[PDB]
Parts: C-alpha cells; structure tokens; sequence
C-alpha cells in the first residue's frame, strides 16, 4: 500500500498504518 | 514535504517513516 501515490485519507491512512503507537505528523503546507 | 514526495510523486516506506514520531 505505500508505493504508490498517496493523497489526502489516503496518505494519513497510510501514515497511520506505518507509524503503529509511535503516531506520526501530517504538515501538507 | 510529504505531499510532494507521497502524493505529487509515488511514495516510499522510507519517506513515510521520516513523519513518524
């Protein structure tokens, strides 16, 4: 799922799935 | 950022681990 492009849900999602109880941030700007 | 290289561009596993805390 993260080899391809990935945008808005679908990047956090991502995000989400990846980072497991570490959490993550999301800065789009 | 991250919308240029996972949205714009085809993301990697190792880019979205650089946004995990």
């Amino acid at each position: 799922f993260v080899n391809q492009h990935l945008c808005g849900s679908h990047l956090v999602e991502a995000l989400y799935l990846v980072c497991g109880e570490r959490g993550f941030f999301y800065t789009p700007k | 950022g991250i919308v240029e290289q996972c949205c714009t561009s085809i993301c990697s596993l190792y880019q979205l681990e650089n946004y995990c805390n």
